[PDB]
C-alpha cells in the first residue's frame, strides 16, 4: 500500500476505510508513524513517588523501564540489554538503584548507565567503552499534572502543545481539583480488537451508550439509567463534543459527576463534586468549574482514554491489527477521603475492569468491527463518521477547539482520524505540521 | 507444618491455609463440601443465577477475585497497592451482576453462552471459633464457549467460607481467588468462579 | 427448585435435570457412580474398546452427542431442526466404530494415540419409576495427543442412565451430551466422551 | 509472485505446484480471483422456507445474511453494519423482518434497507440519506432445484451455464427424483488443510478409497466393502469420470445407491432407489435413470462438494492457506419416508460428520499434503494428476463433458485445476472466457 | 479382564494395571488415597517443595517421567531404546531439584510462578505381597502461569506406589508417568507431576 | 530487505542486528541460503545400524527419511509422496524395506524408488514412468565417525572440509577415543526462541555460565561449582576458544571431563577419562590426548550443538523466527561400561533435557533475546560480540583455526556470524567462497 497516496481517511474525517482495523501491513506502518512519533502514556507520580521506584510500561509494542531518579526527575529506557538483547526487567513495578541482566550479569543504573560488567578488567581490559553502552533512552518524557507520557521522537511538540485545545477541558479536573492520583495495579486483559476501536469509542462515542449499555444502565441505576434501550434522548444542551489539532478530543456530559457508578456511590460522589465545584467557581469561573464536575469521555491521541468523574483510565496497547492488551486503572482526586477512594477504585474495576459489566458489553462491538476489516468484501468499505458534520465551529468565545454543541455526534472521530491520516501519510513531524496547517478549517468546512 | 524460612517460595498466607486442612480431614465434612460445590457449579453452569443467589450465597457474602501485580521475588521496599479487585462484591453488587446477565437487552448473551465447570481437590475444615462456619478450598477449571469458535478456559484455586443460615442451609459467605494469570487471555473475566 | 420464568437463561430440560439431583444425594450411590465412571474412563483411556463395550455398555444403549445450531435468545418463530447428531448410536453402531479403531489398516492409529480422561462433578440419583435405573451426571475433560505435536482437548457435561443387567453389573444404557463448542477446533470429534 | 506469468498448474491440468496448498499470498489472491468471482453455496429452500427466515453463511471469508423475502425471493447481504462495521447478526439461523445493530441501534430490514436510526430527526435531521445506506448486497443469487448459490460478481455466467456439463449428471437426483431437501444444522469442524485438498478429493478421487478407507470399508460392510485394503479393483465398466468448463466435475460409480452407509441401511436404500429408478426409466430413459441411482462424488467449483446417494453435502470454507472450516449437511430425497430421512441423516454424520469414521480417515491426508506445501523443498514440487490422461473424450453421444470412461482416474482433477489456473491468471470473467476458449481440447489433447 | 489378543490396541502393561484396580475398590482405601493426593497437590501448588520432600516422598523413591519414541503400530523388528527419561530421580536427585527451585539466584522464579493442580480419577489397591504398599493411580492437569502471559498446561496419568514409613505416614515410593505428548509445547517439563 | 546489500553482521563479526532473531522474511531467506545450502545433522550409525533401519529427521523445516540400505550405505529422502504430496512416514524410527503412502497406496522402496502403484496395469497401463518418480533425494549424505549429516546442495564442500579447523578439536573424542554412540530417543521440546539463540550460546558462550547457571552450579556440586554467582573466575590458562571458515567453533575447558555432571558421577568419569588419556598420549601426543578429556562446547554450523565430556548433543530445528524445536540426545564413548552409559544418558537429560535444570535456566535468555528482535525500537540495535577482539590469532603452531587463548570470550560468535553473513548475502557456494577468501584475516584484523 502506498501510504503517501492512499486515502485511508476522507476529507474532513467523514469516513475511513474499514481495512484500517485489520491490515497487518498498516499496523507495522503505524509502529513507525503513530507509535514511534507520538506521546504515549507511561505512568503517574503516584506509582513511582520515591527515588528508585520504577514500573515497566509499553510504548507501542516496545517495553520500557520508567524510573524515578535521585534528583526527582523521571527517565525511561528500553527494557533491553545492550549486550545480547535479553529483556532486562521481568516484573511490573519495584524499587531498585540498578538492573542486572540475568544472562551475562551486566549491571545498569537506574539512570540507564552501564555501571558494571562481570570481570571487566580480566575480560575486556580497557576495551569496553561503558559510556556508549547505556540503555537506549526514550528521548522525551513529560508530565501533565503528574500523568507521565513518553515519546521516542525528539522533534515532537511539547506535551502541553500536543494536548492542544483538549488541555483546557481536562485542567479543571487534572489541575484545579488539587490533582488526581492513579490507582494501581491496572487490570490487564487481551481483546481481539484493533487498538483504534476502543480509542475511537472513548474519544467521541456517546451515541452507543443507551443501546450497547442498555442492560448495564438498567441493572445499575446510575445517573444515565433513563437512557437504557434508547427509551429517552439526552435533553437539548446535555453536553458537547470537541477535538483538537493533534487528534485528542472528548465528549462532555454536563453535571454527570457520578458517571457510570451504580446507585450505591451516587449520593456521596455528587455531594463531593458539588462542594468542590462551589469552591472552584471563584478560582476559575462558572464554566470551568462546571466542566470540572461534568463527565468527560476522552482519548489522548493515539491510545490513552479516560472517563473523568467515573475515574476510568485506559491504555489500549497494540499487539497486532486484531489484538490489543487493555490496561485499566482508576483515577481519583487526591483530597477525597481514603475510604471513598477505595470504593471508587473498586467501582471502576466493577464497571470497566477485566470483569467490568459495562466494558464487557463493548467486546463484540470492538472485536467484530476490527475483524471485519480483514474480510475481503469489507476492506474497501467506508466506516462513517459524519454525524453532526456541517455544524462544528472553531474559535468560539467560550469553548476552544473544533466544537460540536450537542452531546451526541462524531466531531471527535473526525478530528481523531484527520490527525491519524496526517501522521500515516507523513514521514516526520514537519510534514504532519504541513499537512495540518488547515486542520480546523477542514473540520468545520461546510459550516 | 510449613517452615517458611526454609520453604522460601511459600507465602505466609499459603502456609496458614494449609495448616487448617492438613489436620482435620473429616469424612462427613468432605462429602458435605463436595455436594455443596457440585450443586453450586451445576446451578451456575445452567445459568440459574437467581437460584444460585437464593440457595448458595449468603447475604453477608464477600465475593472477591484479585489480580496481583508481578513483583521481584526479592522485593522489600516498594509497597504500593499490590493487587486490584477483579470482583469485590457484596450481595447487592452480585444482584446487579445477575440482573445484567438476565436482561433481554444483554446483547452478548445471544446466542446463549455455554458453561461447563470442573471442580476438584475439595478440602473442608470447620473454623475453630465459629462452629457454624466451614472453610472449603477447591480448584476450578471453567470452560466458556460462545458464538461458534470463541472458547475461554479459566483456572483457579478458591478459598471459601460457607455458613449455616436459616433452614440449616450452608451458604457461601466468602469466596477469595488470587487469579493465577496476570494478563487475561479470555477476553474478559465475566464468569462466576 | 428452578423457576424458569424468573431464571430466564435456564432451559426446561436443564431445570428438570437439576431437580433430580438436588434432592437425593445418597453416599452409597455417589461412591458406586464414581467407581463406575472412573473404571469406564480407565478402560477407554488405554483403548480397551472391546472390554468397554463388554463391561460398561448395555445392549439397549443410545449413545448420543449433539451439536445445536446457534439461535437468537429471543427466537420464537424459526423451528426447523435444532441439532444434528455427532453420535446417535446403538450397540451395533458402537461395534462398527470399535472394529474401525482396532483394524490394523486404520492408518490414523499409527503411532498409537494417547488418551487421558478427567472425570469430575459426579452426581447420582435413582429413577423414580425404574428402580434398576441410575441417573448419573458427570463432566469430562478429554485430552487426545498424537503424532508429536497434535493436541486436542474436549470438554463436556454427560447425562447418563446406567442399568443393572445380568451379573448385577451396572451398564451404560443412555449417554447424552450437548457438545458446548458449536465449531469444533479439535480436527474431529472421534473420541468416546 | 506474478499470477499473470506464474505457471501454477501445467498444460492440460497434468500437475500443480505444491505451494498452491500452502502460500498465504496466493490465498489472498484466491479471495479476489476465486471467491469474489465464482458461485458459492449459500443454503437451501428447506432451511429458509418462510418469509423472514434467514441463515448466515460464509462466502470465502466474508459472512452474509441470506433472507427469504415477502415476495418469496431470496436476497443475501454482507453481515456488516453500514455505520461503523460491527457484525450485524451473531446467530446461524432464525426468523425476523429486520436486524438491529447492537452497537448504535441502526435497524435494517430483511430486504437490506436502512429503515431506522435511533433519534434520526434530532441527531441527523434531514442529512442522512438512508436510501444509500442499505446493507452491501450479494449481486447474484440463483437456485438449482432448491440449492441456493450466491456470487459477488455481476458478470458471472448464470448458475446453470456455470454448472455446464456437470448439470446433466446431477439432474436425475436433484430434479427428476422429485427434488432433494438439505437437512440442517450442519456439523462444523476446523481442519488444518487448504480448502483445495478436500475439494480435489471429492471432485475426482475414487483412487484413494480402498486404501485410505480400508478400515471403514471393512468395519461397516457397506456396498464397497470388498475394496478394503486394495483387495479388489472395481470391475471393467464400474464407473466414469467427467469435468466441465468452469471447473465442476465428478466421478460416477454405477448402481451404488446405498453409497457409504453401513449394512443396517443398505437394503432399504437399495429397495427405495431401485423402485424410483424403475419409474424414471420411462421419464428420462435408462441411462439417466441409472445415473440417478449411481453414486456421484462431485465438487461444484470452487468449494462445495457432495456424495449423491450417500447424501453427504459439504462446504469447504477457507480460513487461511492451511485452515478450513468444514460444514457437513445431509441431502435426502423429499419423498422418502420421514423415518428413513432421519436415519439417513444420522448416517451421513456417522460416516462423514464431525465424528465421521470415514471423514476422519482423510484428515492426515488433507492436512499433511496442505502443510507440506509450505516446506521449502516442496514448494516447487509437482503434484501429479495425470492418471487416465490421453484417454478422455469430449462430445460423446451419451455422456457430455470431458469424460473418462473408467471409475478410477484424474480427469476431474485436471478440469478443476485448469479452471483454477484460468481464474488465478485472469482479472475478470471476460479474461477467464478468453483463457477457456479451448478448454476441452486442452484437456483431451 | 483384558484379552490383549482381541483388544489389539492395549499394551500388556496397561492390561496389568487395570487388573489391579478393577477388582478391589475398597472405600477406606479410596478416601485415604484421595486425601494423600489432594494434600500432596496442595503442597506442590503453594511451592512448599521442602515440606513435600519431608512429608510425601519416601527415601527409597523412584520419581520417573518418560517420553516414548513414536513407532509404527505394526513394528516388530526395531528394538533400540524406546523411551528416554525426562525424570528418573532418587531422593537425593529430588533434593538437588528442590534446592535449585528455592535458590534466590534462580532467575526464572522471579516474579513468583503460579501453579494450580487438578487431581482426578483416583484409584487405590493394596499390593498382594507387600501389605504396607498401596498402589494409587490418578490423573493430573497441571496449570503453570508466569510473567504475564505465559501459560502451560500439562496432562498425565500417574502410576504411584505409596508406602507406610515411620510414624505410620504413607509416603511416595514410586511415581511413573508416560508423558502423553511426544513433543512438549510448554517450553519445558520443569514441574513436578 | 535486500540481502546482498543488507548488512546484518558488522565487519569481523563484532556485532549483529537484533532483527536477525525476529524477522520472518529473513527466516524465509535463511531457508534458502542457510538450510538448503549447509550440512545438517541427521542421525548416527547407532540409531540405524541394520539394513532397513530408518529414522525421520528435520533438515531446516523439511522432514526427511534417513534409511540404511542393504549395501550398508545410507540414503535420505524427502518425507513426501511423489503423487499428491502426503507425508509418507509418520513415526520417528523403525525398520522397513519400503514405505507405502496411505493416501492412494503408492509403495516406495527404502532406496527411494517407486516400486509399486495399486492397479498400475489396469489404470496407468504403460504410461507411468516409475523411474522418474522416486522420492526426492538428499543429494549429499556423509559421516563423521558415525555422525551422519545431510546437505541438499550438491556443490557443498565435503563434510570434513566444512568442519575445517574445528575437526582437529573434535577428533580426540570422536575418533581417537574409539568412537561415540548416540543414545536415543531424543527429548523434544519447543521453545519460543530463534534457532540462532541456542546455537550462539553453545558455540562460544562460557561467559554466561556462572551467572545464568548460578543455582544449577550451587545445587549439584559439579566441577564448576565454585563459579556459582560469579564468586570466582576460571584461572589464567583455564581454556581457549576457536572458530573456523565455515562457521563451526567451540570453547575448550581444560581437563573438565565430568562436565556438568553432579557429584554422584564425577569420580567414575574422571577415572575413566584419565585412564583413556594416559593411553592416548602415546597415539596422538599430550596436547591432543588432553583435548580428548577437556570439555568442548561446540556448534557445528548452522544448528547442531554439543558438549563433549558432558555428553550433550542438540539439534535446534527451526520452525519460524521465534519458534525452535529442540532435540536432545546423549553421546557416550562406545567402550564405557553399559551401566555407566545408562547413568550418563539419564544425567544428560537431567541437566539438559526437557526437564533439564541447567537448560531451563537458559529459556528466558533465549526466548526474550529472540522476541525483542521483533520489537520496533530494537530491530536496528546491535547485539555485541567484541569480547577478546584484537587478541585472536591464526596459524598458531599448536592450535589451528582462529584461536582466542582464554576460556571466556566471543571469538566463536564472531566466526559463526561471519560465516552466517557470507551465506545470507551469497547465492551459492562459489559466492560464499569468494566472500570468505580472507576469513581469518578479517577475524584477526587488529591482532
Ligand atoms: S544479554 Fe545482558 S549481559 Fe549479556
Ligand atoms: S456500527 Fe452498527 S449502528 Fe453503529
Ligand atoms: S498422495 Fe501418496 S499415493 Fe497419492
Ligand atoms: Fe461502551
Ligand atoms: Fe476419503
Ligand atoms: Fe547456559
Amino acid at each position: 500500500m502506498n501510504y503517501n497516496n492512499k486515502i485511508l481517511v476522507s476529507e474532513s474525517g467523514l469516513s475511513q476505510k474499514h481495512l484500517i482495523h485489520g491490515d497487518e501491513e498498516l499496523f507495522q506502518h503505524e509502529l513507525k508513524t503513530i507509535f514511534a512519533r507520538n506521546w504515549l502514556f507511561l505512568t503517574h507520580d503516584s506509582l513511582i513517588p520515591a527515588p528508585g521506584d520504577y514500573v515497566t510500561a509499553k510504548m507501542g509494542i516496545d517495553e520500557v523501564i520508567v524510573s524515578r531518579q535521585n534528583d526527582g526527575s523521571i527517565r525511561a529506557f528500553l527494557n533491553v540489554c545492550r549486550h545480547r538483547g535479553k529483556t532486562l526487567v521481568s516484573v511490573e513495578a519495584g524499587n531498585a538503584k540498578g538492573f542486572v541482566c540475568s544472562y551475562h550479569g551486566w549491571g545498569f543504573g537506574s539512570n540507564g548507565e552501564l555501571q558494571s560488567v562481570p570481570f571487566e578488567k580480566d575480560l575486556y581490559g580497557e576495551s569496553l567503552n561503558k559510556k556508549c553502552l547505556g540503555l537506549k533512552e526514550v528521548a522525551r518524557v513529560e508530565s501533565f499534572h503528574g500523568f507521565i507520557y513518553g515519546c521516542f521522537d525528539q522533534e515532537a511538540p511539547p506535551l502541553m502543545d500536543y494536548l492542544g485545545d483538549a488541555a483546557w477541558y481536562l485542567e479543571p479536573m487534572f489541575k484545579h481539583s488539587g490533582g488526581l492520583e492513579l490507582v494501581g495495579p491496572p487490570g490487564k486483559v487481551v481483546i481481539k480488537a484493533n487498538w483504534k476501536a476502543p480509542a475511537e469509542n472513548f474519544v467521541g462515542d456517546a451515541y452507543h451508550v443507551g443501546w450497547t449499555h442498555a442492560s448495564s444502565l438498567r441493572s445499575g441505576e446510575s445517573i444515565f439509567s433513563s437512557l437504557a434501550g434508547n427509551a429517552a434522548l439526552p435533553p437539548e444542551g446535555a453536553g458537547l463534543q470537541m477535538t483538537s489539532k493533534y487528534g485528542s478530543g472528548m465528549g462532555v456530559l454536563w453535571d454527570g459527576y457520578s458517571g457510570v457508578h451504580s446507585a450505591d456511590l451516587v449520593p456521596e460522589l455528587m455531594a463531593f463534586g458539588g462542594a468542590k465545584q462551589e469552591r472552584l467557581n471563584k478560582e476559575i469561573g462558572d464554566v470551568r468549574a462546571r466542566i470540572y464536575r461534568s463527565h468527560l469521555n476522552c482519548t489522548v491521541f493515539p491510545n490513552n482514554s479516560m472517563l473523568t468523574c467515573s475515574g476510568v483510565f485506559k491504555v489500549w496497547n497494540p499487539i497486532d491489527a486484531n489484538t490489543t492488551e487493555v490496561w485499566t486503572y482508576a483515577i481519583v482526586e487526591k483530597d477525597m477521603p481514603e475510604d471513598l477512594k477505595r470504593r471508587l477504585a473498586d467501582s471502576v474495576q466493577r464497571t470497566f475492569g477485566p470483569a467490568g459489566f459495562w466494558e464487557s458489553d463493548d467486546n463484540d462491538n470492538m472485536e467484530t468491527a476490527s475483524q471485519n476489516g480483514k474480510k475481503y468484501q469489507s476492506r474497501d468499505s467506508d466506516l462513517l463518521s459524519n454525524l453532526g458534520f456541517g455544524e462544528d465551529v472553531y474559535g468560539d468565545a467560550v469553548y476552544p477547539g473544533v466544537v460540536g454543541k450537542s452531546a451526541i455526534g462524531e466531531t471527535s472521530y473526525r478530528g481523531f482520524y484527520r490527525a491519524y491520516q496526517a501522521h500515516v501519510s507523513s514521514s516526520n513531524w514537519a510534514e504532519f505540521e504541513h499537512a495540518s496547517s488547515t486542520w480546523h478549517t477542514e473540520l468545520t468546512k461546510t459550516t | 507444618m510449613i517452615n517458611i524460612q526454609e520453604d522460601k517460595l511459600v507465602s505466609a498466607h499459603d502456609a496458614e491455609e494449609i495448616l487448617r486442612f492438613f489436620n482435620c480431614h473429616d469424612s462427613a465434612l468432605q462429602q458435605e463440601a463436595t455436594t455443596l460445590l457440585t450443586q453450586e457449579a451445576h446451578l451456575l453452569d445452567i445459568q440459574a443465577y437467581r437460584a444460585w443467589l437464593e440457595h448458595c450465597v449468603g447475604s453477608e457474602v464477600q465475593y472477591q477475585v484479585i489480580s496481583r501485580e508481578l513483583r521481584a521475588a526479592s522485593e522489600r521496599r516498594y509497597k504500593l497497592n499490590e493487587a486490584m479487585n477483579v470482583y469485590n462484591e457484596n450481595f447487592q453488587q452480585l444482584k446487579v451482576r445477575v440482573e445484567h446477565q438476565l436482561d433481554p437487552q444483554n446483547w452478548g448473551n445471544s446466542p446463549k453462552l455455554r458453561f461447563t465447570r470442573f471442580i476438584t481437590n475439595v478440602q473442608a475444615a470447620m473454623d475453630v471459633n465459629d462452629k457454624e462456619l466451614l472453610h472449603i478450598r477447591s480448584n476450578v477449571i471453567l470452560h466458556r464457549a460462545r458464538r461458534g469458535n470463541q472458547v475461554d478456559v479459566f483456572y483457579a484455586a478458591r478459598e471459601d467460607k460457607w455458613k449455616r443460615g436459616e433452614g440449616g442451609v450452608r451458604k457461601l459467605v466468602q469466596r477469595f481467588v488470587d487469579y493465577p494469570e496476570r494478563i487475561l487471555q479470555t477476553h474478559n473475566l465475566m464468569v462466576f468462579l
